[PDB]
């Protein structure tokens, strides 16, 4: 058993974490105090389920997670909501000003003045740790911590963990529920400056999330609650394989080969089915034919963009519920004829697919309906490059008049990392060209 | 076309289904940095109570 | 928690000062002895931003009054919430200013600065994450002009790093019949482009033309005026004062509308309009809100939108509504005029919706925009400005404090500099 | 009210377009940077098709199929033609055809046909020889393909000349067909003249070439009902069965092969888009394909009317306001 920690940085990744923490615990029926009536193992056992969860002598199991903002109106909700007995006191590490939206000032000043005590409670997890494989870092491009800290975090963590893995949840921003406008800004800066330290990231654009939740749940203005609710089916499939018995996705390396054949083409697409509202007077259950075939509509992919114009380099099925290859080969088949799904040459066409039996858990009284079965596709598409196409084009009408700029030099930043940090994301839709759309 | 790797447990089974086949900076740079950074904050600051002292 | 101190300095900067200080007491429940009576506790959640804690669940504003004169100081003590000041918090002189800038900032003020100054110490030294400061003061006359942006300039010095705010009322002759004004103006606004990170511009051209027209006011006071200067204060406050995502300390404000340090001077904007005392008989539906709170008839600085862009823009809605209809709304607004907003700031509008409405509105809106505009009011004073000092006419009510025609050759360039900087922005 | 940008200034189609709806008071065209727009006349190279789709408020249409391109690209259609199983070898209403690069190449397979009367295509060299032909484009610096040059083409009287027939087809976002009643031929007005493979005159019927020698037709354009009547007067047919039953046929085969390739029935922006599709008759009365082309221009005398019909099914279909000139082909 190899164990993974969970790091949730500024207002976005630790609202995400709860969401995540709070289903992790009803899926392995763990209580909101530690107590998990189900393991027998008391005070420890390297079952597949304590690879996010420790255990204390007195029978509470504690996520293996620190969560960290520059500061604490958000993580006192977590220091105090149902879940504060589980977590524990010195995982929950706070600031007092924050990094206004900036991310200049969220990397160096503040930045700085916070890493060396994250770090060192970091290595407190590391140690009661027999084999620790890495870190999934959760957080918001756009503001200031996440943006700016997270990738000051991610440069420490290459150098006191060299052989890890790292895994990114990267929430891309979106008008509709953002509350800044240099978000571009610091989107590109700490994309730049973290490229090299991540092993896979997941970039779910808060767009994507906010018309699943309009169209599929009913929910006229979604609020934080639902786009985070779904962020968490999304994650738990994502992780599911690390927590439950099986043989696909069993720890993190097996993500970057399974995934990510080029080192900088680290970001598969994430696309999940069925998303059904729990409120839905009835609703025909979907068939493993119909929530594969969903996989391959933009309209329920994490990010909006076409994988019809593009090439994948890999691909994984993760059902939940009720499903037997039977059935996926099947669907497989007669997909394959309908869609357009063109791998590239030096790649085979295939898919991994990894079956958990037990349904998707619900958060009850939440959006989602209970289903009989869910999938969660990660292709790897350069179709994703999209994301970065247009992100990178606000930068450059922003970047052009100088907008903004003297926010980040005046806290020391210098005028060049933003072009040097534009420039990079030119040779990555650069290399996503040349890779895809050829043929 | 081609089922691989069937690996079955009690949580549920795995698979691959093939149907074509194929045709790092230091403690101390990062401390060169982020000290750039301060130093150039300082200055700035430096410079603007020089004109307030003015 | 993040504080704001308040500063209010002279007449004006005294009156306006005041007004804020009783609405906003409404607006947190705290009733004119400082003691909490509301029901939300949404009204003290943040109630700490502006208010201090004392024993007996007691609340005091973190304001400091000063003037050079102590006329204001009494009428002021002797108000509605006249009792709810920390006493020690009244810093006042004898000689008064007499409309002029140059005792303010030089001459008189000096005397009275540092007992000023040592009051804000005495407030800022307790505080944990003291955000900046928020001034109230008029532009036109000498106290609240000159020393004022003294103040300032010595505020900055102690504290480089925390966030300078300002509402300044703009002289306008239609309310003022002082022939300095402009001087006084101009020697201000070219401290303001210095020395502030957001300068609020309430114009008593816009203030006079709404309650004159617009509410029909045959002979309007400053009470009047005063009362559409409350609102705004109000209006552009609730994302400090109450719960929420958006603008909501004054550094994540700063660099959602400042895209040049210069370009810092906004133009507010309040829908509906309304006489005090106007029984209120219908709400605004959010389309209203939304269309009158873009109107030129609605800002509180007297420019046309329409004759510039808006570089930023920030809106705060109150009272019980739709965000999934202020929402269409706001959309709609930037798709059907999407050339009065440059296109080379992506997605610069920023949209707040705050629960809790304002006292006697069911509905509201408040807009903040950073609009290049506004150079049109910088203009304005530029003109009187420049039509008496072309023959140095009444430069010796300067010159006899110690001031040199040098500085008024500044400061006028600093501000015709200001204007030419907008005025590059209109065109990308 | 609606918004579109202008993208492309070199569109006397869709200069016809925004004119228009400028004309009616419910269009203001914003400028091609700002992003507020409904409809985007887009670019014809590098069109950010990445960037549609995303402003909430607003829904989008722009005037092109992302993927297009390989039904208009001579290389890539032909790659298209061999390779779709709903088109293959199968096809016979496209002429023989291989594609070829200079210094998945068909080179050794070109000549495996070319046996034994052979002569073909590739301005561009026409020859009944392998060489001088294969290393005219060997040398050219620009990928080309060989197409059997036909050699029995149907000829125009009086005259003995080649023409060529152009169908200008629309395809909405619901995917609808529509083909334009009113096409043209391209007349040569040089008799053609068998041998002369290099004369490039009589053998090209490109409106350009043939404005530089020219008589009969008004800029050796001839519309439909001349060519029906000529079609009946000779030949003893109509315009309707001998021809236009292939082109109907033609139009529908190639655009619905790609359609679950570019459909936007799903996606977060529309695209509409008008095709030109370049036809051949022979001496059979058997029709063949050849160009289709991504971005035509369209016959002088017929401006007013398909750019207006452009307007009122593809665009107005989409933003409305407040005897059809197509024929749509059912599918
Ligand atoms: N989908 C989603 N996005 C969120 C959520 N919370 C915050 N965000 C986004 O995250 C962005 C800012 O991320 P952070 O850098 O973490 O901001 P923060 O956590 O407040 O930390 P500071 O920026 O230092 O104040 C905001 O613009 C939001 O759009 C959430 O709960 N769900
Ligand atoms: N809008 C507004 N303007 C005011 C008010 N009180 C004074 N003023 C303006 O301030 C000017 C006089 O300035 P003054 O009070 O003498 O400045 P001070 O001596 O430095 O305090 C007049 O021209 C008025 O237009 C007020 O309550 N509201
Ligand atoms: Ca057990
Ligand atoms: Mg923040």
């Amino acid at each position: 058993m190899r164990e993974c920690i969970s790091i949730h940085v500024g207002q976005a990744g630790v609202q995400i974490g709860n969401a995540c923490w709070e289903l992790y615990c009803l899926e392995h029926g763990i209580q909101p105090d530690g107590q998990m009536p189900s393991d027998k193992t008391i005070g420890g056992g390297d079952d597949s389920f304590n690879t996010f969860f420790s255990e204390t002598g007195a029978g509470k199991h504690v996520p293996r997670a620190v969560f960290v903002d520059l500061e604490p109106t958000v993580i006192d909700e977590v220091r105090t909501g149902t879940y504060r007995q589980l977590f524990h006191p010195e995982q929950l590490i706070t600031g007092k000003e924050d990094a206004a939206n900036n991310y200049a000032r969220g990397h160096y000043t503040i930045g700085k003045e916070i890493i060396d005590l994250v770090l060192d409670r970091i290595r407190k997890l590391a140690d009661q740790c027999t084999g620790l494989q890495g870190f999934l870092v959760f957080h918001s491009f756009g503001g200031g911590t996440g943006s700016g800290f997270t990738s000051l975090l991610m440069e420490r963590l290459s150098v006191d963990y060299g052989k890890k893995s790292k895994l990114e949840f990267s929430i891309y921003p979106a008008p509709q529920v953002s509350t800044a406008v240099v978000e571009p800004y610091n989107s590109i800066l700490t994309t730049h400056t973290t490229l090299e330290h991540s092993d896979c990231a997941f970039m779910v654009d808060n767009e994507a999330i906010y018309d699943i939740c309009r169209r599929n749940l009913d929910i006229e203005r979604p609020t934080y609650t639902n786009l985070n609710r779904l962020i968490s089916q999304i994650v738990s499939s994502i992780t599911a394989s690390l927590r439950f018995d099986g043989a696909l996705n069993v720890d993190l390396t097996e993500f970057q080969t399974n995934l990510v054949p080029y080192p900088r083409i680290h970001f598969p697409l994430a696309t999940y089915a069925p998303v059904i509202s729990a409120e839905k007077a009835y609703h025909e259950q979907l068939s493993v034919a119909e929530i594969t075939n969903a996989c391959f509509e933009p309209a329920n992919q994490m990010v909006k963009c076409d994988p019809r114009h593009g090439k994948y380099m890999a691909c994984c099925l993760l059902y939940r519920g009720d499903v037997v290859p039977k059935d996926v080969n099947a669907a497989i088949a007669t997909i394959k004829t309908k869609r357009s799904i063109q791998f590239v040459d030096w790649c085979p066409t295939g898919f991994k697919v990894g079956i958990n039996y037990q349904p998707p858990t619900v958060v009850p009284g939440g959006d989602l309906a209970k289903v009989q079965r869910a999938v969660c596709m990660l292709s790897n598409t350069t179709a994703i490059a999209e994301a970065w196409a247009r992100l990178d084009h606000k930068f450059d009408l922003m970047y052009a008049k100088r907008a903004f700029v003297h926010w980040y030099v005046g806290e020391g930043m210098e005028e060049g990392e933003f072009s040097e940090a534009r420039e990079d994301m030119a040779a990555l839709e650069k290399d996503y060209e040349e890779v895809g759309v050829d043929s | 076309m081609e089922v691989i790797e069937l690996n079955k447990c009690t949580s549920g089974q795995s698979f691959e289904v093939i149907l074509k086949p194929p045709s790092d900076p230091s403690l101390e740079e990062i401390q060169k940095k982020l000290e750039a950074a301060e130093e150039r904050r300082k200055y700035q600051e430096a410079e603007l109570l020089k004109h307030l002292a003015e | 928690m993040r504080e704001i101190v308040h500063i209010q300095a002279g007449q004006c900067g005294n009156q306006i000062g005041a007004k804020f200080w009783e609405v906003i007491s409404d607006e947190h429940g705290i009733d004119p002895t400082g003691s909490y009576h509301g029901d939300s506790d949404l009204q003290l959640e943040r109630i700490n931003v502006y208010y201090n804690e004392a024993t007996g669940n007691k609340y005091v504003p973190r304001a400091i009054l000063v003037d050079l004169e102590p006329g204001t100081m009494d009428s002021v003590r002797s108000g509605p919430f006249g009792q709810i000041f920390r006493p020690d918090n009244f810093v006042f002189g004898q000689s008064g200013a007499g409309n002029n800038w140059a005792k303010g900032h030089y001459t008189e003020g000096a005397e009275l600065v540092d007992s000023v100054l040592d009051v804000v110490r005495k407030e800022s030294e307790s505080c944990d994450c003291l955000q900046g400061f928020q001034l109230t003061h008029s532009l036109g006359g000498g106290t609240g002009s000159g020393m004022g942006t003294l103040l300032i300039s010595k505020i900055r010095e102690e504290y480089p790093d925390r966030i300078m705010n300002t509402f300044s009322v703009m002289p306008s002759p239609k309310v003022s019949d002082t022939v300095v004004e402009p001087y006084n103006a101009t020697l201000s606004v070219h401290q303001l482009v210095e020395n502030t990170d957001e300068t609020y511009c309430i114009d008593n051209e816009a203030l006079y033309d709404i309650c004159f027209r617009t509410l029909k006011l045959t002979t309007p006071t400053y009470g009047d005026l005063n009362h559409l200067v409350s609102a705004t204060m109000s209006g552009v406050t609730t994302c400090l004062r109450f719960p929420g995502q958006l603008n909501a300390d004054l550094r994540k404000l700063a660099v959602n509308m400042v895209p040049f340090p210069r370009l810092h001077f906004f133009m507010p904007g309040f829908a509906p309009l309304t006489s005090r005392g106007s029984q209120q008989y219908r709400a605004l539906t959010v389309p209203e809100l939304t269309q009158q709170m873009f109107d030129s008839k609605n800002m509180m600085a007297a420019c046309d939108p329409r004759h510039g862009r808006y570089l930023t823009v920030a809106a705060i809605f109150r009272g019980r509504m739709s965000m999934k209809e202020v929402d269409e709304q706001m959309l709609n607004v930037q798709n059907k005029n999407s050339s009065y907003f440059v296109e080379w700031i992506p997605n610069n509008v920023k949209t707040a919706v705050c629960d809790i409405p304002p006292r006697g509105l069911k509905m509201s809106a408040t807009f903040i925009g950073n609009s290049t505009a506004i150079q049109e009011l910088f203009k304005r004073i530029s003109e009187q400005f420049t039509a008496m000092f072309r023959r140095k006419a009444f430069l010796h009510w300067y010159t006899g404090e110690g001031m040199d025609e040098m500085e008024f050759t500044e400061a006028e360039s600093n501000m015709n500099d200001l204007v030419s900087e907008y005025q590059q922005y209109q065109d990308a | 009210m609606y918004t579109f940008v202008v993208r492309d200034e070199n569109s006397s189609v869709y200069a016809e377009v925004s004119r228009l709806l400028l004309a009616t008071g419910q269009w203001k065209r914003l400028r091609k940077d700002n992003p507020r727009f409904n409809l985007m006349l887009g670019e014809r190279n590098r069109l950010p098709f990445g960037r549609l789709g995303h402003e909430p408020g607003l829904v989008q249409l722009v005037n092109y199929y992302r993927g297009a391109d390989k039904l208009c690209r001579k290389a890539s259609l032909v790659k298209l033609i061999k390779t779709s199983p709903e088109l293959s070898e199968s096809c016979t209403w496209f002429p023989e055809s291989y594609v070829i690069y200079p210094t998945t190449d068909e080179r050794e397979v070109f000549l495996a046909a070319y046996n034994r009367g052979n002569v073909w295509i590739a301005g561009i060299l026409i020859s009944s020889e392998a060489s001088e032909l294969l290393d005219f484009i060997d040398e050219q610096g620009q990928v080309h393909v060989i197409q059997k040059y036909l050699e029995k083409p149907l000829l125009l009287e009086p005259g003995h000349r080649k023409f060529d027939i152009r169908s200008w087809v629309l395809v909405d976002h619901l995917y609808n067909i529509y083909l334009y009643r009113e096409g043209v031929l391209r007349t040569s007005s040089e008799p053609y003249n068998s041998a002369n493979f290099q004369d490039k005159t009589c053998h090209l019927t490109n409106h350009c070439i043939q404005k530089e020698y020219s008589r009969y037709e008004e800029g050796n354009e001839m519309f439909f009902e001349e060519f029906n009547q000529y079609l009946m007067d000779a030949l003893n047919t109509t315009l309707e069965n001998s021809i236009l039953l292939q082109i109907k046929h033609i139009i529908r085969s190639c655009l619905m092969c790609i359609e679950p390739a570019i459909s936007t029935k799903h996606l977060h922006y529309q695209s509409f888009q008008l095709f030109g599709f370049d036809f051949m008759v022979d001496e059979e009365l058997k029709v063949w394909l050849i160009e289709v082309n991504g971005a035509p221009a369209c016959a002088q005398k017929l401006y007013a009317e398909l750019c207006q019909g452009i307007v009122d099914v593809a665009i107005s279909s989409v933003f409305p306001l407040a005897t059809s000139i197509f024929i749509k082909l059912h599918h």
